[PDB]
RNA sequence: AAUAAGUGGGAGAUAUUAGACCUCGGUUUGGUAUCGUCAAUGAAAUACCACUACUCUUAUUGUUUCCUUACUUACUUGAUU
RNA sequence: GGCGAAAGCGAAAAUUUUCAAGUAAAACAUAAUUU
RNA sequence: UUAUAUACAACCUCAACUCAUAUGGGACUACCCCCUGAAUUUAAGCAUAUUAAUUAGGGGAGGAAAAGAAACUAACAAGGAUUUUCUUAGUAGCGGCGAGCGAAAAGAAAACAGUUCAGCACUAAGUCACUUUGUCUAUAUGGCAAAUGUGAGAUGCAGUGUA
């Protein structure tokens, strides 16, 4: 039995609509190195002498750590929390969704911590908390986040009110299946 | 080194020499901490002195000092130091004289 | 099995008194019966529950006494119209009856005179506690003061020996505001006659005399 | 910040939560050995606030000390001399065990200094701590300098001269009027200060 | 995290029974006069916010 | 009126009815009412209306040096390459 | 593997990822093998 | 992708290497450091006291070591980091109230040096280390960039910020 703020791992909302909720994130990928060089690196040549203060439009991806996230979930400015669940201790990770209900965003979970580290060029990531909010993505935005509501925020005020947990399991089990399966043969000549 | 007035009823009289210099009165008393500390003050940051005259005590002694303190220029254009350069210790004192006198009770 | 227009568990703050004018759902007067649910208060000590209140505003208790008067009660209580007699009712209040629809225990509370206090256990003594009416020394009696607030609504309450309240002090029929200000001093005025209270009860109980008892915090 | 909260619920210990979170973790934590290496502290941010950052590379080291007291090296029936000096079976030792949990890295691991200690769990049959271990000589740490202070010479083996955490705290030490002695440098360099007689030049 | 079962255990402590011996329950418990009775008073700010949101 | 838990408030409530008004019940007015506040007179003035709670009673999530019984993954005990 | 404050242990260390000697060998931990 | 029926990619715990590349047990000990703690002796005997928080005690350092920037004092007309000396003082209490033990702020003297960590908001990892290729030289486990070649690094690196 192990207690009733877990279960909230690992039921993970299955992968149909997973996969379409990494595809905006192909496009939210933090920086690609090279291309923070070649970002910066016009910095150093062309607005060193270009004295231009508008075209960088610093794009909004998800963030990444658990020391950054904690900050944006109080602040009120993400929208969509990924947290992993094959993760460690718990406590970078245990206390959080618990947050997002009286916090009132809302957040989900993913299965495979390191899916979220494959893509960002580290190891592994637990933690990516989005908040971008623009048009080109405004459209798939919507109906990923009410599949999120009754799955994870609106299931979030009945979670801890039912989890036992912990089946027995399993060669036991069937001793504890063959019993009932023996007493029912034989109660069928009981009152017979 | 300001402090006065050892502690209990056995001296109501003497003055120990000075481990204390009460952040708390420097700004009132025209400093400039950090600035005063390369003067040489020791300023330190842990006294809370709590009597008004004990905060004048050492006010007085402030500007008993800071003004025959002979201001040695930094850049040589000499515009902001600002009491004097031309009291420069070979022209003015050059003393280094020891005692440092505590008003000798 | 509680009631809709007496509430008896949920206990409300402050602004849950505004509902408590409902409880006129007849069209006669009622009398308010307070009682409390008392803890370590035992009455055969010297904790006699008997006194009185002063309800600023007036929800006019039916006052009838008979003013015992020897050059005392009745000299300045002309500004409270006063019966003016001269405290000769005490010879008839007693073995006999005075008239047709009419008892000879009729009042809620009693005055006496001052030098008129032997005679109170011995002629209308043993006829009194069989009405439990009886006149104390406690009960605001003095008649120097007593003849103006005798019209602003003063009650005399006696406690009973098995553990029940049940006095008139107003109605109900009113406005709520104006019980805004009368539970909220009548019970600020029950704080200084009980004793040794910091938290020692739970809930007031409140009831009028045709309805269920509400129960307030 | 997420710490302050990871803190906040690292106290909440007596719960099912972290009970049945140590449950888990506690024998979990005994088919390995006394000593293996580990990548990462189980505790996160109590390997925080100790003094700590996570560069290449600060290692941690499990280890379990015997969770007992101490029974007095003498066979089978008890010390000669006096009976101020029978007693054997509830003796008990000075230095707490997260100080000897940390003369159990020393030694074993020859390479390496030692920095702070934290507990995790306790059961009945060990108590058993973690070692931050430094490294000395990676050709980063000499670079580093916010955790120079550790490897001048006179900071090595920090485990036997008493100056951790809790060797710090083992023999007495601190000011005023509770630690009166230990005051004479050490602890009991108290014991051999006062007693030093100073027959004068000129007396 | 739930409750720290002496916490929950004198739960059912502060609801009517006993409340003296539950408050010497805790100064056994924690305890020390000082302490406890702040450790007191928190049960009870807990079962004054549960009163009637302790509904559903 | 007994047999008023008791004892005090009370010095008539409540119900009914048509009328008044409302979309209407109802409240009110008055008539009537098992009793009674009143009288019947004593230990409580019984109508009207009670907080309380037991003789206890049906039912609920009770900590229990609780007892007894299964469970096994913690742990203890071996076996085999 | 273990325990002891450490030195070291009046010790059938039979538990100690592979704690196999390996073996002319084969993909796809070379096969049953070696405590 | 796990009827225990295949791949690949990560991750996670985790190995093996005549790999690379480097750090450590040891000697001494007067002083110093955390340890373990005995005894003749004294009480006219002895058992708690004493020898003593002591000789072996051994594991650790150095030209310093430990302490040190108070979870202190004192209670006053206040003081103010740590260490040693004079005195507090052979006084306070501990004591088979036996023998005997035993400090201390406060007073004056040398010297004086104060400050990084953790953790809100600090607000584009802006970080760090190897590698190879050159700059620059030098008996440097070296200074400048670069391929941005790795990997470490968000399970958090950096700057500012601390009883």
């Amino acid at each position: 039995k192990v207690p009733p703020p877990i279960h909230q791992f690992s039921q993970t909302l299955d992968k149909t609509t997973a996969v379409k909720l990494f595809k905006l994130l192909e496009k939210y990928r933090p920086e690609s190195p090279l291309a923070k060089k070649l970002r910066l690196k016009k910095i150093a040549e062309a607005k060193a002498k270009g004295k231009d203060v508008e075209p960088k439009k610093k794009p909004s991806y998800v963030s990444a750590g658990t020391n950054t996230v904690t900050k944006l979930i109080e602040q009120k400015k993400a929208q969509l929390v990924v947290i992993a669940h094959d993760v460690d201790p718990l406590e970078l990770v245990l206390f959080l969704p618990a947050l997002c209900r009286k916090m009132g965003v809302p957040y989900c979970i993913v299965k495979g911590k390191a899916r979220l580290g494959r893509l960002v060029r580290r190891k592994t990531c637990t933690t990516l908390a989005l908040t971008t909010v623009d048009n080109n993505d405004k459209a798939n935005f919507g109906k990923v986040l009410e599949a999120v509501k009754t799955n994870f925020n609106e299931r979030h005020e009945e979670i801890r009110r039912h989890w036992g947990g912990g089946i027995l399991g399993s060669k036991s089990l069937a001793r504890i299946s063959k019993l009932e399966r023996a007493k029912a043969r034989e109660l069928a000549q009981k009152q017979g | 080194r300001p402090v006065v007035r050892c502690p209990t009823i056995r001296y109501h009289t003497k003055l120990r020499a000075g481990r204390g210099f009460t952040l708390e009165e420097l700004k009132g008393a025209g400093i400039g901490a950090n600035f005063a500390k390369t003067i040489g003050i020791a300023v330190d940051r842990r006294r809370k002195n709590k009597s008004l005259e004990s905060r004048q005590r050492n006010i007085q002694r402030l500007k008993e000092y800071r003004s025959k303190l002979i201001l040695f220029p930094i850049n040589e254009k000499k515009i902001r130091a600002g009491e004097s350069s031309l009291e420069e210790c070979k022209l003015a004192t050059q003393l280094k004289g020891p005692v440092l006198p505590i008003k000798n009770e | 099995m509680a009631s809709k227009v007496s509430r008896d568990t949920l206990y409300e703050g402050v602004n849950g008194l505004l509902e408590a004018s409902a409880k006129k759902k007849r069209g006669f007067l009622e009398t308010v019966e307070l009682q409390i649910g008392l803890k370590n208060y035992d009455p055969q000590k010297d904790k006699r529950f008997s006194g009185t209140v002063k309800l600023k505003h007036i929800p006019r208790p039916k006052m009838k006494v008979c003013i015992l008067g020897d050059q005392q009660h009745c000299d300045e209580a002309k500004a409270n119209n006063v019966d003016f007699m001269d405290a000769e009712a005490l010879k008839k209040l007693n073995k006999n009856k005075k008239l047709v629809k009419k008892l000879a225990k009729s009042y809620d509370a009693f005055l006496a005179s001052e030098s008129l206090i032997k005679q109170i256990p011995r002629l209308l003594g043993p006829g009194l506690n069989k009405a439990g009416k009886f006149p104390a020394l406690l009960s605001h009696q003095e008649s120097m003061i007593g003849k103006i607030e005798e019209v602003k609504s003063t009650i005399k309450f006696q406690m009973k020996k098995v553990l029940c309240l049940s006095v008139a002090v107003g109605h109900v029929g009113m406005k709520s505001d104006e019980l805004a200000q009368n539970v909220n001093l009548s019970i600020n005025f029950l704080v200084s006659l009980l004793k040794k209270n910091w938290q020692n009860v739970r809930s007031l109980h409140v009831k009028s005399s045709m309805g269920p008892p509400q129960r307030l915090y | 910040g997420a710490y302050r909260y990871m803190q906040e619920l690292y106290r909440k210990k007596q719960s099912d939560v972290m009970r049945y979170l140590l449950r888990i973790r506690v024998w979990q934590y005994r088919q390995l050995t006394k000593l293996h290496r580990s990548p990462r502290p189980t505790r996160p941010d109590k390997a925080r606030r100790l003094g700590y950052r996570a560069k290449q590379g600060f290692v941690i080291y499990r280890i379990r000390v015997r969770r007992g007291g101490r029974k007095r090296p003498v066979p089978k029936g008890c010390t000669y001399g006096k009976p101020k000096s029978h007693g054997v079976n509830q003796l008990k030792p000075y230095r707490g065990l997260q100080s000897i949990a940390e003369e159990r890295v020393g030694r074993r691991l020859g390479g390496l200094r030692v920095l702070n200690s934290y507990w995790i769990a306790q059961d009945a049959s060990y108590k058993y701590f973690e070692v931050i271990l430094i490294d000395t000589h990676h050709s980063a740490i000499r670079r580093d300098p916010k955790i120079n202070w550790i490897c001048k010479h006179v900071h090595k083996h920090r485990e036997l001269r008493g100056l951790t955490s809790a060797g710090k705290s083992s023999r007495g030490i601190g000011k005023g009027y509770r630690y009166s002695q230990t005051i004479g440098g050490s602890r009991r360099a108290a014991w051999k200060r006062k007693n030093r007689e100073h027959m004068h030049r000129k007396r | 995290v739930g409750h720290a079962p002496y916490e929950k255990r004198t739960m059912e402590l502060l609801k009517v029974s006993k409340d003296k011996r539950a408050l010497k329950f805790l100064k056994r418990r924690l305890g020390t006069h000082i302490r406890a009775k702040r450790k007191r008073e928190e049960l009870s700010n807990i079962l004054t916010q549960l009163r009637k949101a302790q509904t559903h």
